[PDB]
């Protein structure tokens, strides 16, 4: 159950710096694989190791990329200097001969890497939470909440819904992709909706406790910042509402 | 041409 | 070592048979696999074949034709939860390195027996109120287009599995602040059925 | 553990003719384990340029190697192979007999 | 005639030296065509016959990768087997693996094989059916149980019956000048006195390929394997082989003895008799 561990889960960084991706394979596994996946190239093997030794590195970029496995429990992949085109999801996997014979390997959760030209483009989400119309609950006897996170860049957000201090899963639908709140070009902040649909007089019950929670990944403390804007760090921004039968 | 990719350990 | 795969996207109705395929050129590939990837997640192995024809597991059938260098996956009785990107991959016997196709996105549209194409309006929990227009409860016949200016005309579209009730519904969301922005007017590039409310 | 001592054959590639370039061979086979020292000797003295085949082995798992060098046989020069191996308490010297 | 392709892998532990010495060689019939040595500079599979030189970049990368991967499992194995036998870390030990395939003179599959030895002794081997394993002792049983659970045998069998023989056929065609040649033996006889009621006749075959050859002595047309004497066939170093056989005979019986040479290069078996 306790599988491949990758670190960090997210990284948002400025071009020109060294990036280190880390992986611990499942204990006892003696193969470890590094892949990347982008929009432009799809899914690709960078390197794999066996017994700590690199076997096939034909997929490694020709110079800023280097991979090591100092011992059977730890592999790193390093990019130096990093460039915007390195932005991708990087996955690590591990396996064993008998599983690889049936073409089975086990994947970590990935590292999502954004390498940006300029950190002054980074913005955390403004999170607005709208209210059920009277009509829609007058007509259909249920009530839609709408959460709107806007103006965030890059797109490393993870939205959840919480009811009385428990994350809920049933009832929820979040867009699978962000919308670009598109001024023409690519440097362009993003927006995203989610809904949570509720039984009659859950919404009307003035007592009911609701929140759209949104994790943003952005700058870290060892990033420099000197805009008058608040430094757009990794943070949870969030909105809420109570029931209103009034 | 060798058998591959490789062998299981003993 | 190039494998070609059509990106789609495929949109099919629940219950439909889907056909995915890839072609390739390297006669040395001998192991052929299919993976499903849900969005913002890792790939999950579905089926694997050594050279060698066709195999069946549940609703899935994988096939390989090494002369035409053409492989496919068939999914019977497609379900909404099969919605995902589907990727083929392959290798030879000299390395565990996998070569993947670029993937095919599949959307299976849920069957929604009690449609009730409602729009609405709604405003924030703040003193401020710009609004939205929630187009909810339509059926999976109605594709939605937003059009745009570089000035604001902004919208998306998704499905919720309301559990403990045995319900489910489509909901989408549109907004802008063209201030002469109207719900009645919202979705004018989107072929809707008939409906409109009002405060 | 099982040890097997090496069989040694010393011989020329071509029929020997005094004054003519040839190759001197020392072939060791049937031995285990594989570590082994082999020198070709000219009147008792090591020949320095000696080459060998890549380590391989027979059906019974025993190893074999060919050591060899260019040489010009003469009437009076004595050539020999000298082998050492863990099964030998001291090196084994086998004289080249050009009739063999 | 029949043909074979065979690969031989040897690793020797070297306590205090760190990594084991790993050496691998491939053969078609009696002709070597590749090698790898963990201690050489290249760290690549290297060609050793001219006909394999024509293989492209992909081939060599593939072979290099498989052979290096093989050295790593041999290295694990040396530690694993040391444990199985409870042996000191101070000693040097040896693991050997051999595998290959034969074809008939029609070049269809005759048989495949795959065998493994620990310190120069049989350890585990795939039986001829290519579906089952024979293990020499309980260490080997433990390996057998792992390899059965892993379905190693099925992978091997698909290789030996398919890929191995396909590539063997390919090498025989590409190397037909080397590999499909026969070089008939050049033969002669020597005479040396001994005992003084006895002399030694030695019948020589030089410069022949393939290595396979049959020398016998006859006394008056009668098979004479009775104090007769055969050296092991030995490589000349130029791709050919050499062999002799000896018979010790009463002096003045010389003419009664004949040497019979059989070899694929010989449209007819040669008879030799002490001449002058």
């Amino acid at each position: 159950d306790a599988g491949v561990i990758q670190s960090p889960r997210h990284e948002v960084t400025e071009m020109g710096q060294q990036v280190t991706l880390r992986c611990k394979p499942i204990s006892g596994h003696d193969y470890l694989f590094w892949y990347r996946q982008t929009m432009m190239r799809g899914l690709e093997l960078l390197i794999y190791f066996n017994n700590n030794v690199p076997i096939d590195d034909s997929g490694m970029p020709e110079d800023r990329f280097s991979a090591k496995m100092p011992n059977a429990s730890f592999s790193t992949l390093k990019i130096q200097p990093s460039e915007p085109r390195d932005s991708a999801v990087y996955f690590c996997a591990s396996s064993l001969w008998e599983k690889l014979a049936k073409n089975i390997q086990y994947f970590g959760a990935g590292t999502r890497l954004s390498v940006l030209e300029d950190l002054k483009n980074v913005f955390p989400p403004e999170v607005a939470v709208f209210e059920p119309s009277e009509a829609e609950i007058s007509h259909t006897q249920k009530a839609t909440l709408v959460c709107l996170a806007t103006g965030f860049y890059p797109d490393h957000v993870e939205l959840s819904w919480w009811v009385n201090g428990k994350e809920v899963h049933s009832g929820v639908c979040t867009d699978p992709q962000p919308l670009k709140e598109q001024p023409a070009l690519n440097d362009s902040r993003y927006a995203l909706s989610s809904r949570l649909r509720v039984s009659a007089t859950f919404w009307q019950d003035p007592r009911n406790h609701f929140r759209c929670q949104v994790q943003f990944y952005g700058l870290s403390e060892n990033d420099e910042w000197t805009q008058d804007r608040a430094k757009p760090v990794t943070q949870i921004v969030s909105a809420e509402a109570w029931g209103r039968a009034d | 041409y060798q058998f591959g990719p490789d062998f299981p350990i003993a | 070592k190039e494998v070609e795969q059509d990106p789609g996207p495929l949109s099919v109705p629940e219950g439909a048979i889907v056909s995915l395929n890839c072609t390739y050129s390297n006669s040395a590939f001998q192991y052929f696999m299919w993976y499903r990837q849900y969005s913002r997640k890792g790939p999950e192995l579905l089926m694997y074949t050594y050279s060698s024809g066709n195999k069946e597991d549940g609703r899935f059938t994988a096939q390989v034709d090494k002369s035409s260098k053409y492989i496919s996956l068939f999914i019977r009785d497609s379900q909404p939860s099969d919605s995902a990107t589907y990727l083929c991959a392959m290798r030879g016997d000299s390395s565990y390195k996998l070569i993947f196709g670029s993937g095919t996105r599949l959307l299976v549209r849920p069957d929604i027996q009690n449609p009730d194409p409602a729009v609405y309006q709604l405003r924030d929990s703040k003193s401020s109120d710009k609004s939205v227009c929630l187009f909810t409860d339509f059926d999976s016949q109605t594709n939605v287009s937003q059009s745009k200016d570089s000035d604001v005309y902004i919208t998306d579209k998704c499905v919720l599995d309301m559990r403990s009730m045995d319900f489910k519904s489509n909901s989408a969301v549109a907004w802008s602040n063209k201030s002469d922005f109207a719900c009645a007017n919202a979705f004018n590039n989107s072929i809707i059925p008939e409906d409109t409310f009002f405060p | 553990m099982i040890q097997r001592t090496p069989k040694i054959q010393v011989y020329s590639r071509h029929p020997a003719e005094n004054g003519k370039s040839n190759f001197l061979n020392c072939y060791v086979s049937g031995f285990h384990p594989s570590d082994i020292e082999v020198d070709l000797l000219k009147n008792g003295e090591r020949i320095e340029k000696v080459e060998h085949s890549d380590l391989s082995f027979s059906k019974d798992w025993s190893f074999y190697l060919l050591y060899y060098t260019e040489f010009t046989p003469t009437e009076k020069d004595e050539y020999a192979c000298r082998v050492n191996h863990v099964t030998l308490s001291q090196p084994k010297i086998v004289k080249w007999d050009r009739d063999m | 005639g029949s043909h074979s392709m065979r690969y031989f892998f040897t690793s020797v532990s070297r306590p205090g030296r760190g990594e084991p010495r790993f050496i691998a060689v491939g053969y078609v019939d009696d002709t070597q065509f590749v090698r790898f040595d963990s201690d050489a500079a290249s760290q690549r599979m290297e060609p050793r016959a001219p006909w394999i030189e024509q293989e492209g970049p992909e081939y060599w990368d593939g072979e290099t990768r498989k052979v290096k991967a093989h050295s790593q499992t041999h290295r694990v194995d040396l530690g694993t087997l040391r444990g199985y036998y409870n042996q000191s870390e101070a000693g040097s030990h040896t693991v050997q693996r051999m595998y290959g395939c034969d074809v008939g003179s029609d070049w269809r599959f005759l048989r495949g094989y795959h065998q493994y030895a620990y310190d120069g002794k049989d350890y585990i081997a795939l039986k001829e059916d290519l579906r089952s394993w024979t293990a020499a002792d309980m260490a080997a049983q433990t390996t057998k149980h792992k390899w059965e659970a892993a379905h190693v045998a099925e992978q091997l069998r698909a290789y030996l019956e398919g890929t191995c023989v396909e590539w063997l056929r390919r090498y025989l065609e590409n190397g037909k000048e080397t590999l499909q040649r026969t070089d008939a033996p050049k033969t002669h006889m020597t005479h040396h006195a001994v005992s003084d009621h006895e002399a030694t006749l030695r019948c020589w075959a030089l410069s022949f390929y393939p290595a396979e050859i049959t020398l016998t002595w006859q006394r008056d047309g009668e098979d004479q394997t009775q104090d007769t004497e055969l050296v092991e066939t030995r490589p000349a170093g130029d791709g050919t082989f050499q062999k002799w056989a000896a018979v010790v005979v009463p002096s003045g019986q010389e003419q009664r003895y004949t040497c019979h040479v059989q070899h694929e290069g010989l449209p007819k078996p040669l008879t030799l008799r002490w001449e002058p």
